[PDB]
């Protein structure tokens, strides 16, 4: 039994991980007590990946929920499945982050931080055998961005032989709530860059077009975006939930999935995304996977070279046309995939589709198109940095400019490391 | 949407192919070391044949039959057509050949050297390998050498008038995956613009019809036929007047036997029927004509060119019967049977 | 009689090895409680079978086969398969967390941990034979137990028993059922260190076996199950002479004497026929020469390859069921005359033959259909290198850019034996070329 | 063809037809590797933890 510690923190991180646990909890057959009430084994037989199980068959998360203000925890608590979430397990303060990185990594947060791992500890001692952690955080803001690279920082210091994987939302001016979210986005890439073994990049850019182009919601709020999240979070978690053959845990994901070490930032693509009884074709499935207007990133595929590729395909449909329309998008447009690293695409098929569709697939792909993701956030930082515009909420937390000085340098590597392997 | 990859840009009739594949908006070009290919116009030398018909999902073919060089080299078709017992020994088309080391047919070629010299006949022999020498005497050629192959050099050659000169017959052949022997139905005679001269050998512009060799030391190039090419529409025209014969009865039916009997013989060592990956190839055949109208198998040419006027017929035959025949899209040649 | 022990490693391995002995158990009458009627020694004795089971007093015939995993869920489906009766706890040993498709984690990370543990648990069926002959050893190349557990094993196995003989059963990776990109990474580093510590290898590549399930047996997309049920055809038709009365490849050290004169060169080709649907009524039985001249056809073998472009130094035909001598002579005969065979110059046109009466056992409601008579051909031919070529080429691919070298390097293994690792396959790659080419 | 050596019992037979006649490291220096590669990992491993101390 490989056990996963899932952590979220900040409001859009425990918004996002509510979501989350309240979605596969559905598929695991978990009812908002803690009660199994399924129709088969399936959901049980990998259940303990992401539950614990205690006294009269309940089964309770192993997430444990943090924040620098009581807000959102308090309407998770308080929403559909709060029940769900073993109460020690909320950890919060009071002062807030107000969206500042610095507050949330160097004061606000350093106070808070023991507490977090101290929940963290006592959830990795009653692990048979830990395998990592998963994060849901955004950048944008102080409590995830500032306090979560913190407790990534503290926690590979502790478990330095762990995985460390994020599911990480990137700031857009689109989706905007402060000017300084460039700025704490960037802060917080450097410390994914070396801290963590795989991060999901979920661009709220790109869900916002989504939302408005494709599902045609002319005013998109934080649910209809977060509706999104969910279910890409867990179409990529479905080989970790699930009996199967790849990327059956986090180590092998991370094998297959990451050729350099800093080069660990995925873009995530869902199917279908129908505005919706009618039936998918494989071949529909694939093509739809593969297309950019379902990526999570807000980046160009064709603008860039896959290093490495995961599909999985959900619901009970032929493996075998599965494995001929794979095989068809790849040998049709082998020109975007790097050819040193053979057969890089790989393919799985789950029997137990999502809630509400027959048939879904999900899109997990390391191309190096994502540095358009990181070229945007680069640029805005340095609009604002070429000023110095803003920074007075950070030097007031004991922040000095050379700190910024050195992300930007850091992310321009990143953008550079990428356009290498691209040639 | 085909995929192909290119591996010998010196290949002119590939690129000829390569450019009606694109034409036809069916077809697209890969980088030359994309494995995700439907066909290979591979390189000529060391052609990775092991990593074909690996790659799941994909109808791979190539232009080159793994094994072939056993044909298309002057010491493999020497040792080829001597120890075949489909060929044996004494088959009457191929000149009397021996291969001999700078195993080793040195004593042998001397023994039936010997055997004409004493009966007064014709010892004019001719070395040459894989720059050649035509010598009446055995001592020279083998200091010549000092892999090469002596083989009998045809001294009573069919020589085309006016001019008195001496020409050779190629033939383009076409195999396909199923193995079906296509000869092209157009040929190309490459003349001699010199007159035959017995007595000279040492000028060899008169023995030598290669076209490389005829524009660069002789004087009468092209003055028959534009570049030393005469077509089978002339010189059946010619065979009907000078000879009261066709050339489909007095030397294309011999050519088609020899043809059959070369790709017959080797068609267990290099067939691709239940293979993998599927091959076909383009053979060019070359044959010389002796005065009593019999024809005799000079070489095989596993990378040949073509005649200028006949790219566009022969390249398009070769999309038609070996690439659309494995990828179909959206007679110029003679079926061999067998 | 002499023993011999077999080690499952990873999830191939277990797998495999969890097909043989229900197959061995078939051929042999021995129920899935162990008991065996046709036994009437009780509680011991040195019949063929006792090879690879030993006898308690209770009548129990318990296969002489260890089964080692990084990973406990594959090998507790053996703890609860049909068989778990006829295994011991002593016998199926599971780690904690596996070698995440990593060479250099299962070779030097865990390897490290766990090697003494599986060693004494050897040690253990060692001390029950009398004479032990050696050790077949199951295990896949891409996969980071059976890649890095495997060489350590092997290695630590030519220190405790020096005169023994260790023969392989390697699963070469193929993408259309492969579970990591970087597989050919461990196929070369394994190969490197087990090279000089093999007696003899037969590689099975899943490209193959994948084709003839779906080429011959009709199915769609077939499944580990489906390949091992037929790999364990291929293997138990190997095996067969040690655990039946016979005189060809009666001992480990007759399959180094009969298939590898070139120590290096101890991969023999294996080709199996015939494969038929057990989906269909009625199919009609292949002759001796059918199923002979299917040898010759690489649809049907272990590594899809050309043995017409190479050179035999060896071959052993195994024949099971209804086959006399005389009309494998006249198959040979005929084949002789129409196939391209050609034997490296110092050794002689020849087959070594062995006829089983016994036809092949089937497990009841699989996909292979009975047949009165079967074949398993293994040829050692230089042709067999192809496969070291494609393995080889996407190696230097990836390696060219050090594409998922650091998770190797992390692990502690240093980047030279990277290029260590490859210098040695080009020099094999060498010694095929030299061998059978001119 | 010349068949040699024939043996025959209840169970099956064998022979050989010839068509055409002819023309380690010790246990020492393992756990050496073994603990080189060890050592290896516990440096990279104390230049993370330096790292992270900073
Ligand atoms: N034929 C066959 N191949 C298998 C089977 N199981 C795994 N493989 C192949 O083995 C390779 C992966 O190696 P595994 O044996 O699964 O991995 P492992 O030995 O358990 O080592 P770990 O990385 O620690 O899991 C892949 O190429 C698979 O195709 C099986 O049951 N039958
Ligand atoms: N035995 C023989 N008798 C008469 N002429 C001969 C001969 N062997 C060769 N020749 C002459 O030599 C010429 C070229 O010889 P050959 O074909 O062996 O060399 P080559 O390989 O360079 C040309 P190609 O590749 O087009 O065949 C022929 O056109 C022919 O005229
Ligand atoms: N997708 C999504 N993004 C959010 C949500 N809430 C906030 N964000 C984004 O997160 C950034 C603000 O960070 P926030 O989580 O509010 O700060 P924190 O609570 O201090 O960690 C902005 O870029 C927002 O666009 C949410 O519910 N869903
Ligand atoms: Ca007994
Ligand atoms: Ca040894
Ligand atoms: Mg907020
Ligand atoms: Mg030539
Ligand atoms: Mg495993």
């Amino acid at each position: 039994m490989r056990e996963i510690v899932h952590i979220q923190a900040g409001q859009c991180g425990n918004q996002i991980g509510a979501k989350f646990w309240e979605v596969i909890s559905d598929e695991h057959g978990i009812d908002p007590t803690g009660s199994y009430h399924g129709d088969s084994d399936l959901q049980l037989e990998r259940i303990n990946v992401y539950y614990n199980e205690a006294t009269g068959n309940k089964y309770v998360p192993r997430a444990i929920l943090v924040d620098l203000e009581p807000g959102t925890m308090d309407s998770v608590r308080s929403g559909p499945f709060g029940q769900i979430f073993r109460p020690d397990n909320f950890v919060f303060g009071q002062s807030g982050a107000g969206n500042n990185w610095a507050k949330g990594h160097y004061t606000e947060g350093a106070e808070l931080v023991d507490s977090v791992l101290d929940v963290v500890r006592k959830e990795s001692e009653s692990c048979d055998c830990l395998q990592g952690f998963q994060l849901t955080h955004s950048l944008g803001g102080g409590t995830g961005s500032g306090m979560g690279t913190l407790l990534i920082s503290k926690i590979r210091e502790e478990y330095p032989d762990r995985i460390m994987n994020t599911f990480s939302v990137m700031p857009s001016p689109k989706v905007s709530d402060t000017v300084v979210e460039p700025y704490n986005a960037t802060l917080s890439v450097h410390q994914l860059v070396e801290n963590t073994d795989e991060t999901y990049c979920i661009d709220n850019e790109a869900l916002y077009d989504i939302c408005f182009r494709t599902l045609k919601l002319t005013t998109p709020t934080y649910g209809d975006l977060n509706h999104l999240v969910s279910a890409t979070m867990s179409g990529v978690t479905t080989c970790l939930r699930f009996p199967g053959q790849l990327n059956a845990d986090l180590r092998k994901l991370a094998v297959n999935m990451v050729p350099f070490p800093r080069l660990h930032f995925f873009m995530p693509g869902f199917a279908p995304l129908t505005s919706q009884y009618r039936a998918l074709t494989v071949p529909e499935l694939t093509q739809q996977m593969f297309d950019s207007k379902n990526m999570m990133a807000a980046c160009d595929p064709r603008h860039g070279r896959y290093l490495t590729v995961a599909a999985i395909f959900r619901g009970r449909m032929s493996m075998k046309e599965v494995d001929e329309q794979m095989l068809n998008v790849q040998n049709k447009n082998s020109s975007y995939f790097v050819e040193w690293i053979p057969n890089n695409v790989k393919t799985a098929v789950c029997d137990i589709p999502p809630r509400g569709l027959k048939m879904s697939a999900t899109f997990i792909g390391n191309s190096t198109a994502i540095q358009e993701l990181f070229k945007r956030i680069s640029e805005q930082f340095t609009a604002m940095f070429r000023r110095k515009a803003f920074l007075h909420w950070y030097t007031g937390e004991g922040m000095d400019e050379m700190e910024f000085t050195e992300a930007e340098s850091n992310m321009n590597d990143l953008v550079s490391e990428y356009q290498q392997y691209q040639d | 949407m085909y995929t192909f990859v290119v591996r010998d840009e010196n290949s002119s009739v590939y690129a000829e192919v390569s450019r009606l594949l694109l034409a036809t908006g069916q077809w697209k070009r890969l980088r030359k070391d994309n494995p995700r290919f439907n066909l290979m116009l591979g390189e000529r030398n060391r052609l990775p044949f092991g990593r074909l018909g690996h790659e799941p999902g994909l109808v791979q073919l190539v232009n080159y039959y793994r094994g072939a060089d056993k044909l298309c080299r002057k010491a493999s078709l020497v040792k080829l057509i001597k120890t075949s017992p489909e060929l044996s020994e004494s088959c009457t088309w191929f000149p009397e050949s021996y291969v001999i080391y700078p195993t080793d047919e040195r004593e042998v070629f001397l023994a039936a050297y010997n055997r004409r010299r004493e009966g007064r006949e014709g010892n004019v022999w001719i070395a040459k390998s894989s720059g050649i020498l035509i010598s009446s005497e055995a001592s020279e050629l083998l200091d010549f050498i000092d892999v090469h192959v002596i083989q009998k050099y045809l001294e009573k050659p069919l020589l085309l008038e006016p001019g008195h000169r001496k020409f050779d017959i190629r033939s383009w052949v076409l195999v396909d995956h199923l193995y079906n022997i296509y000869l092209y139905r157009e040929g190309v005679l490459r003349t001699s613009s010199e007159p035959y001269n017995s007595a000279n050998f040492q000028d060899k512009t008169c023995h030598l019809t290669n076209h490389c060799i005829q524009k660069e030391y002789s004087k009468n190039y092209g003055r028959y036929e534009e570049g030393n090419e005469m077509f089978f529409e002339e010189f059946n025209q010619y065979l009907m007047d000078a000879l009261n014969t066709t050339l489909e009865n007095s030397i294309l039916l011999q050519i088609k036997h020899i043809i059959r009997s070369c790709l017959m013989c080797i068609e267990p060592a290099i067939s691709t029927k239940h293979l993998h990956y599927q091959s076909f190839q383009l053979f060019g055949f070359d044959f010389m004509v002796d005065e009593e109208l019999k024809v005799w198998l000079i070489e095989v040419n596993g990378a040949p060119a073509c005649a200028q006027k006949l790219y566009a017929e022969l390249c398009q035959g070769i999309v038609d019967v070996a690439i659309s025949s494995v990828f179909p899209l959206a007679s110029i040649f003679i079926k061999l049977h067998h | 009689m002499r023993e011999c022990i077999s080690i499952h490693v990873g999830q191939a391995g277990v797998q495999i090895g969890n097909a043989c002995w229900e197959l061995y158990c078939l051929e042999h009458g021995i129920q899935p409680d162990g008991q065996m009627p046709s036994d009437k020694t009780i509680g011991g004795g040195d019949d063929s079978f006792n090879t690879f089971f030993s006898e308690t007093g209770a009548g129990k015939h318990v296969p002489r086969a260890v089964f080692v995993d990084l990973e406990p869920t594959v090998i507790d489906e053996v703890r609860t398969g049909t068989y778990r009766q006829l295994f011991h706890p002593e016998q199926l040993i599971t780690g904690k967390e596996d070698a995440a498709n990593n060479y250099a984690r299962g070779h030097y990370t865990i390897g490290k941990e766990i090697i003494d543990l599986v060693l004494d648990r050897i040690r253990k069926l060692a001390d029950q034979c009398t004479g032990l002959q050696g050790f077949l050893v199951f295990h896949s190349f891409g996969g980071g137990t059976g890649s890095g557990f495997t060489s350590l094993l092997m290695e630590r196995l030519s220190v405790d028993y020096g005169k023994k003989s260790k023969l392989e059963f390697s699963i070469y990776p193929a993408p259309q059922v492969s579970t990591a990109v970087v597989e050919p990474y461990n196929s070369i580093l394994t190969t490197h260190t087990t090279l000089e510590h093999s007696d003899c290898a037969f590689m099975v590549d899943n490209e193959a076996i994948y084709d003839i399930c779906r080429r011959n047996l009709d199915i769609e997309r077939p499944t580990y199950t489906n390949l091992n049920r037929l790999i364990s055809q291929i293997v138990s038709s190997i095996t067969a002479s040690l655990r039946f009365d016979g005189a060809l490849n009666v001992d480990l050290t007759e399959f180094q004497t009969n298939l590898v004169p070139y120590p290096r060169i101890h991969f023999p080709l294996a080709t199996y026929a015939p494969v038929i649907s057990a989906e269909k009524a009625y199919h009609e039985q292949l002759s001796v020469a059918e199923i002979t001249n299917a040898c010759f056809e690489p649809a049907n073998q272990m590594v899809k390859c050309d043995p017409r472009h190479g050179k035999y130094m060896a071959c052993c035909l195994l024949y099971r069921g209804d086959v006399v001598p005389k009309d494998v002579n006249a198959a040979i005969a005929t084949i002789k005359t129409k196939r391209s065979i050609q034997f490296v110059d110092w050794c002689p046109t020849g087959f070594k033959v062995g006829i089983n009466y016994q036809p092949p056992t089937v497990v009841p409601g699989g996909d292979l259909a009975k047949v009165q008579r079967a074949v398993c051909m293994l040829s050692n031919t230089t042709a067999i290198a192809e496969a070291w070529a494609r393995l080889d080429h996407k190696f230097d691919l990836m390696y060219a850019k050090r594409a998922f070298v650091h998770w190797y390097v992390g692990e502690g293994m240093e980047e030279g034996e990277f290029s260590e690792a490859r210098e040695d396959m080009a020099a094999l790659e060498k010694d095929y070329e030299e061998v059978g080419v001119d | 063809m010349e068949v040699i050596e024939l043996n025959k019992c209840t169970s099956g037979q064998s022979f050989e037809v010839i068509l055409k006649p002819p023309s380690d490291p010790s246990l020492e220096e393992i756990q050496k590797k073994l603990e080189a590669a060890e050592e290896r990992r516990k440096y990279q491993e104390a230049e993370l933890l330096k790292h992270l101390a900073e």
